[PDB]
């Protein structure tokens, strides 16, 4: 009974409403819309700026304010679209309700995969790692207070000066921590400000399990020092921004190391971002990739305060008391398999999306309509085509988006049970 | 001059879908 | 931002002009249109007649002399179309110039296939082999004049209908031959002796066969027809002759061979030439059998009827144990030359039912300069979220009269 226009409108409406309602994790991420709109299938690397607040100056005459801080950009790439390709059988097109249900199932699949991507990003890119042999529980005698520890480590580092922190719990630890699901939805949101605050604790069942690192005795090789640099020359001789998030270090060996591991050099201590005061907490670094059998990359760039070569504008970007020494130990943190809990600041994860470049009505074989989800910030396409093999139509919903873990130092992952 | 008018005729022929007239007009233009 | 009609017109125009522009060899090959053009996808074996040669008929009374003459045919199999099946993306269709660039890239590959097929067929089927230990150059004392030798061997042999031959150089030898190229097209065509250069001329690898001799006394005769398995009469392709040899180790398709005593004949006058008869093997059947591309028909063969002897092209038959010389002793990048109908390009329009099935828009075009017939089709796919585009070219290159196709092999020092 449905005609093509009703098919398109109902499907787009269902996708938008379902994806907006399902994902809480993507809502917490700060959506970023590139100024550039591209007609190319291969998305250009978006270099979006990362802003650290300048200290306010008081007085009538500000001619001498100067102090142009270092401008650093982070790179986000958009992968191939995440799509759901399926057949629209005659049963699904019998009336409005069946079509709504099928499109809702497709949107549930896409939204679940978006949440999975965000959760994997946070777990495998989170720098602030907090561990102890205990397990999360209500009693204070022999259990965690994950919210309290995360709040304390955030306040000590002064990363979230004004805005609130988003805490995410896997269902088991969410139940253990004492949070009740009564009068609550699946994710822990209450069925119902934006300027400030809005500190929320939610339960996300998409948090992965962090496999333990089967690596012991790895020592730093050489003396590595890292300085945040805004520009570098590419092979063409032009100037390209430097992703100052990742710093590659040289180790004795990388055997038993993978993407998800966490490390914490023995002699390196964290610093308050706004005060540069040495903190008692050991500095925690998260690996992103293992380049070779000798080199490895880590999420927070260790920039030592006690660097003579460091410029004052570069010294503003400091999170380490002293650089890597000659024979420091990696001191791997995640020693036991455990489901992770992730927390991050206001702008510690960004969702980047731009409309899919496609030309409509040129090829009469398929009908493609572009839709956007403003609440989540995902741009997508909805396409249908008649297939003679199944004597029905083929439908495809493709979402194009890129998750970027900007400011990985503000993403915290807390995994309990690291007994030995 | 007349080149801009024959270019409009070429565009009209191309939009219509007649390859032969488009090619003849392109040869005329050159 | 290109409408459907504009897509079709721009694509077809681009394909036609660029393929007709960058096909130098395919435009020197004769264009053949099959008389029977039907909407069928099966590739028929087209039998085109070759020029009829008849014995000298002298005297006032010629009774029962028109009858008995041989009419021989050569077969071409067009086979399956050469397609370039790809996807059209949004950036390609955003404006006319990008679409023309994409379609030009596609038709450039199609022209690659056409030229590569023609050049490889000419190099591996050409039997008028001329070699010299020297390298091609303008130095009279120490260099080799490829064009002069090719013209002399084609004139002595009388296989050129007096319209001139076509010489194709590879860029190295074209540069060495001292051709100015400033007053010439990119290929040397004198845009508004026709010596041209092509970058798709293959390198003819050396042949390692050393101790090859004819197995037994073999005589070949031109046969007009034969009975197939169904009992009907089918023409016999009188180009290739199967020769039994002592051994065929180290012999491959494209190897140029010669026989010890066997010599060319003037094709029309039947006078013995100085040059030894040069043959090209097109297939190695067994360990003792090869297939050489011109059939050696001997003047001195007494078993031949005068109608059959009118096609003789060698001095003598193959003896019991005759040495088989190998001409391509050393690796050299080939220079080819051919005369008149030595290569024919056979093509007929691709059977299509236009505007009959919704979703697929097929447009049938033709390239007049080259003589290729093709089809251009677009359809939209949701498994790629892009419009599939297909360009087909249905053609068959036939090397009619391989005796008229030549291969020049410089620097055969041995």
């Amino acid at each position: 009974a449905l005609n093509e226009g009703q098919i398109v409108t109902l499907a787009v409406d269902e996708i938008i409403e379902t994806i907006s309602a399902i994902t809480p994790m993507a809502q917490k991420a700060k959506k970023y819309t590139p100024p550039a709109a591209s007609m190319q299938r291969s998305s250009n690397t978006i270099w979006m700026p990362v802003e650290q607040e300048s200290p306010t100056q008081e007085g009538w005459d500000l001619t001498d304010k100067a102090t142009g801080l270092l401008e650093l950009n982070v790179a986000v790439n958009m992968g191939e679209p995440d799509n759901d390709f399926f057949q629209l059988r005659a049963d699904d097109l019998r009336d409005e309700t069946a079509y709504r249900r099928r499109i809702q199932s497709a949107a549930r699949k896409l939204a679940n995969n978006v949440e999975l991507k965000v959760a994997n990003m946070a777990a495998e890119m989170g720098s602030l790692v907090i561990t102890s042999p205990d397990a999360i529980g209500t009693n204070t005698a022999d259990a965690w207070n994950f919210v309290a520890d995360a709040e304390e480590i955030m306040f000590s580092r002064e990363l979230n000066r004004d805005m609130g922190t988003s805490y995410f719990f896997n269902p088991q630890d969410y139940k253990k921590a004492g949070y009740d699901l009564t009068k609550r939805d699946i994710f822990g949101r209450i069925p119902e400000r934006q300027v400030a605050g809005f500190d929320d604790v939610l339960r996300s069942p998409k948090l992965p399990v962090l496999t333990k690192s089967t690596a012991t005795g790895i020592t730093v090789s050489g003396a590595q020092s890292f300085k945040p640099v805004a520009w570098q020359l590419d092979n063409d001789g032009n100037k390209v921004n430097v992703d100052n998030r990742f710093a590659t270090v040289t180790l004795s060996a990388t055997t038993g190391m993978k993407r998800g591991d966490k490390i914490s050099f023995a002699g390196v201590k964290f610093l308050g971002q706004m005060a540069k005061n040495v903190l008692a907490q050991d500095a925690t670094f998260s690996v992103v990739r293992v380049v070779d059998g000798t080199h490895v990359e880590i999420t927070p760039k260790p920039v030592a305060l006690d660097d003579v070569s460091l410029s004052p504008e570069q010294r503003a970007y400091a999170n380490v008391n002293t650089s890597l020494a000659d024979a420091m130990a990696v001191n791997i943190l995640n020693v036991k398999d455990a489901r992770t809990n992730v927390f991050w600041a206001d702008d510690a994860i960004r969702i980047v999306s731009q409309p899919i470049p496609a030309n409509h009505e040129l090829f009469a074989g398929m009908k493609t309509t572009s839709f956007s989800i403003p609440d989540v910030g995902l741009n997508g396409i909805f396409a249908t085509q008649g297939d003679i093999s199944t004597l029905s139509g083929l439908c495809r919903i493709a979402l194009w988006y890129g998750v970027n873990a900007t400011r990985p130092e503000a993403i915290g992952v807390g995994l309990p049970g690291q007994t030995a | 001059a007349n080149k801009d008018a024959i270019r409009k005729q070429m565009d009209a022929a191309a939009s219509k879908g007649d390859v032969e007239t488009y090619r003849k007009l392109k040869a005329k233009l050159k």
